[PDB]
RNA sequence: GAAGCAGAAUUCGGUAAGCGUUGGAUUGUACCCACUAAUAGGGAACGAGCUGGGUUUAGACCGUCGUGAGACAGGUUA
RNA sequence: GGUAAACGGCGGGAGUAACUAUGACUCUCUUAAGGUUAACGAGAUUCCCACUGUCCCUAUCUACUAUCUAGCGAAACCACAGCCAAGGGAACGGGCUUGGCAAAAUCAGCGGGGAAAGA
RNA sequence: AGGGAAGUCGGCAAAAUAGAUCCGUAACUUCGGGAAAAGGAUUGGCUCUAAGGGUUGGUAACAACCAACUUAGAACUGGUACGGACAGGGGGAAUCUGACUGUCUAAUUAAAACAUAGCAUUGCG
RNA sequence: GAAGCCAGAGGAAACUCUGGUGGAGGCUCGCAGCGGUUCUGACGUGCAAAUCGAUCGUCAAAUCUGAGCAUGGGGGCGAAA
């Protein structure tokens, strides 16, 4: 029945099933439930923002597109002031997700990067490796990199999203400061 | 057509007589006995649609009205107009009478 | 429970099991020769549904 | 109600909850683990035999099919 | 013939095969029900009549075993 | 080294111990799956209504046979033959022994025996 | 005749239904079906009525001429029977099973067998 | 009775409903044809070294069929017995 357990144990169990479950629908339902409780009350977080981020950041490169969308919803739900101090590890996860082979997870990782930029722009552009490594990743997955053979240059909606996220990243990095 | 013509004349397939139908038409008591003979739940339309002239139960008013425009119904009407054959008519045919003193 | 029967067979208002079976027979077309409802066949259908779990039922646990 | 029945039966004997379906089973892993434990207990014998008993139409052959996967 | 066998209904035993000893339900595989006076037991088969199981040529499927051809603890269909 | 929509198989880790392989012994985790089966079928099974000679329980009619006649006309099979009872150690008897008995020539059926199954 | 599966391993066989018009048609469902679901009312003959057209000709919305088959309605009438012979679905509740249409053991097995679409894997520039 | 098409009633449109038209489908009943499900079927030294009757499956296609040609036995061919 799972009714004698308290809301904290429900939170921890559903987080554990969201991380370790072998069913895409089960992971989607667990992520939706924890997102619903975080939306209803931010104080209903027994494991904290750091623990939530540490558990759900490997789920960026998940093959399930619905799970990725619900993870983005959780990220947008998650409080920005608590997101701000941990920008570096998240940026490592966006770099891995952009470098991942699949174009769908590349696009959803760009969406996560857009969320990170609109939530905490300064920490992203100021943390160690947040500028040049991100620019290297952008150049690599745009194909914009600077023995007798020549190489051919390396869809449309994906490239448009890539250029838009790059433009927003450059605008955030060179935003006029007062 | 007639269902199962091979056994139409069997006693277990017998239908109601014209004299019985005439007595039902004249007297509601005799029709009441004939209706209490049958269990009303096992009748078409719960026995609310009945043709006395044809002695038949029907499923609906539409079925009853469709029956009323058919030649079996008109044959039954003409037979009732001519009159059923009875014991008194038999005695009248043979010229025999009851003497009650 | 009665509401489970009403939701399952989309019928209501019976006073007893005989009328319930008769209404179900007339609705589902289980009619014999002469317009007589097939209460036996309808009862067999309902029993088969009851054992095959198309009709929800359970025995409540005893209270401690 | 199912959890209450499991409590009442686990007062007496070790009990498991089960939905015997080939496509969508429940409790299959727990039943496999219990049979593995009994095999560990009877490891001295070459194999163990688990016989299924009950009323007709309770789901014995369906439980066998769910455990087998076929 | 005997028995607390009053009568009724019987029980046990004896002579006796003259005369009868039925109709049905159940195959997820020999006992129930009723009528009847009663529904006794066997042999002539069991030391080339017909028809259902044991039962098993060739087709096919599942289960166990085998590297395999295949076999079987088996189960099903024609 | 890799590979299980290859055949297959159905747990893991730690402690102990330290050539090689084994095992034993404890301790501890012990889970993929809970809140479309239609249509079609000389496929297999159970039941209900109707229905009727399936049965109670058999009766009657028609045609073609079977039957008789004119003509025509085989085959299978065949040691010899064909009534039983008891005995005939090799649980066999149609011939032997001992009895019952036993009368020409035939016709239609019949399936006990003999015979008869590319047996 | 009466009974209606009491027969039989087993409704084997036979009987029962059947064409057309109209009323009406449930669960389930891949929404396409199921479905002729189921369950009911009628059908002969005769005498009529009504509707559905073509050609030619200056409100032609009219005249003349010509033509054949359907459809609907009404009265009368015979009756034991009216798809009068012939022709022609019995139906329903479920279970297992193979997706379906199709194919094979000529001469004992037509089937859960084979094939099929769909799915997946392998080798090869 | 599938697409496509016509008209009417709505709906701002998209579309919704109704009445038609149309004639698709390895759809269906069914004649020929093709095949061979069932019958204590007929027949059993038969009309027949596989036939006959009723019944049954399919019938616009993975349907039926002729002639010419190709594949020849430690081979072929096989919707596979
Ligand atoms: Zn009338």
């Amino acid at each position: 029945t799972t009714e004698g357990l308290d809301s904290a144990e429900l939170f921890k169990q559903n987080l554990t099933l969201a991380v370790n479950a072998k069913s895409d629908n089960q992971r989607r339902d667990a992520l939706a439930y924890v997102t619903n409780q975080l939306s209803a009350n931010p104080a209903n977080n027994p494991v904290g923002t750091v623990g939530v981020l540490t558990k759900v950041l490997p789920l960026i490169t998940d093959g399930a597109s619905s799970v990725r969308v619900q993870l983005l919803k959780l990220f947008r739900t998650l409080p920005p002031q608590e997101v701000r101090p941990h920008a570096e590890k998240i940026l490592l996860y966006i770099r891995g997700g952009m470098t991942h082979l699949s174009n769908d997870v590349r696009t959803d990782t760009l969406n996560v990067l857009d969320w990170l930029l609109e939530v905490a722009g300064d920490e992203v552009v100021s943390c160690p490796g947040g500028w040049l490594k991100t620019l290297n990743s952008f150049s690599s997955m745009l194909g914009w990199n600077p023995k007798g053979w020549t190489s051919a240059p390396k869809g449309p909606e994906s490239q448009a999203k890539q250029i838009q996220v790059l433009a927003k990243f450059l605008q955030t990095g060179f935003r006029p400061e007062e | 057509g007639v269902f199962a013509k091979r056994t139409m004349t069997k006693t277990r397939r017998r239908l109601r007589d014209l004299d019985q139908i005439e007595r039902d038409l004249r007297s509601p008591r005799h029709l009441q006995q004939y209706k209490e003979t049958k269990a009303a739940e096992d009748l078409p339309g719960l026995g609310l649609y009945y043709c006395i002239e044809c002695a038949k139960w029907f499923e609906s008013e539409t079925s009853l009205v469709g029956h009323r425009k058919g030649k079996p119904h008109k044959r039954r009407l003409k037979q009732l107009k001519e009159g059923a054959y009875t014991h008194e008519e038999a005695m009248a045919a043979i010229g025999y009478r009851i003497d009650n003193g | 429970k009665q509401h489970h029967m009403e939701r399952t067979y989309e019928l209501r208002g019976w006073k007893d099991h005989i009328e319930f079976l008769e209404m179900l027979a007339r609705k589902s077309g289980r009619l014999l020769k002469g317009g007589e409802p097939d209460v036996d066949g309808v009862a067999k259908q309902v029993l088969n549904d009851f054992m095959r779990g198309k009709i929800p039922w359970f025995t409540p646990a005893p209270e401690p | 109600q199912a959890a209450a029945w499991i409590r009442i039966l686990q007062k007496d004997h070790p009990t498991c909850a089960m939905r015997a379906s080939i496509t969508n089973p429940f409790g299959r892993g727990s039943l496999i683990d219990l049979l593995r434990q009994f095999s560990v207990l009877h490891k001295d014998r070459k194999q163990i035999s688990v016989g299924l008993i009950g009323y007709p139409n309770v789901g014995k052959s369906s439980i066998i099919n769910a455990l087998r996967g076929k």
